[PDB]
């Protein structure tokens, strides 16, 4: 009983084509990128993936930003807790504000 | 930005209604598994690599650079001391060679 705007567009000749890559395929790309980043660092972006512990990867990052790696190797638990809290805050901001 | 790999050079070549770049890049080729450690205990001190990683071939411990397997004996010149052994998670036990001791003995 209620005509739809999409129905009117379809009847008047305006068609929406589906994208080539499905949302499952996009999620597969993002999952592959996440797994490669976590398990190899940047090495998977310049050839083959080289496995490396994540603490060593974060030590690489700390040396990259100009901070000695002993800072990470002595504040690993605090840094992990801060990262987890920031992720939880991202979740809470997404689950409350929609703008 | 300029070719997949670690950028070294680029060469411009003209073309009709455009330009062509010949990007030169470095790509690692042959991998190898190693057992690695973040720091090393020596006389109660924690040694960290200045530039490289602490790898092992099963028996001995060496320090290399990250992008090429060039093993070097762990000394006090390629490592630096920070703190003690009770903080770092995953620290191992190995000896660190001091170049001054043979000269003092001789
Ligand atoms: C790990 O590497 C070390 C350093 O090369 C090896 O130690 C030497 O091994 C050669 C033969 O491979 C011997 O001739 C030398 O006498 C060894 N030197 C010392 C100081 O031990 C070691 O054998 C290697 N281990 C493995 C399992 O490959
Ligand atoms: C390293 O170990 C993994 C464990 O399965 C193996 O698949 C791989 O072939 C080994 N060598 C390299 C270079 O990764
Ligand atoms: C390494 O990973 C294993 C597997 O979960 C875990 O039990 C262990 O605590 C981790 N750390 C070390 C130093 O083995
Ligand atoms: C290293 O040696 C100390 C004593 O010298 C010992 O308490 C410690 O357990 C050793 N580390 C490992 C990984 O066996």
């Amino acid at each position: 009983a209620a005509r739809d705007l999409i129905c009117a567009q379809k009847f008047n000749g305006l068609t929406v084509l589906p994208p080539l890559l499905t949302d499952e395929m996009i999620a597969q790309y993002t999952s592959a990128l996440l797994a490669g980043t976590i398990t190899s660092g940047w090495t998977f972006g310049a050839g083959a993936a080289l496995q490396i512990p994540f603490a060593m990867q974060m030590a690489y990052r700390f040396n990259g930003i100009g901070v000695t790696q002993n800072v990470l190797y002595e504040n690993q638990k605090l840094i992990a807790n801060q990262f987890n809290s920031a992720i939880g805050k991202i979740q809470d901001s997404l689950s409350s504000t929609a703008s | 930005f300029c070719g997949k790999g670690y950028h070294l050079m680029s060469f411009p070549q003209s073309a009709p209604h455009g330009v062509v770049f010949l990007h030169v890049t470095y790509v690692p080729a042959q991998e190898k598994n190693f057992t690695t450690a973040p720091a090393i205990c020596h006389d109660g001190k924690a040694h960290f690599p200045r530039e490289g990683v602490f790898v092992s071939n099963g028996t001995h411990w060496f320090v290399t650079q990250r992008n090429f397997y060039e093993p070097q004996i762990i000394t006090t010149d390629n490592t630096f001391v920070s703190g003690n052994c009770d903080v770092v998670i995953g620290i191992v036990n190995n000896t660190v060679y001091d170049p001054l001791q043979p000269e003092l003995d001789s």
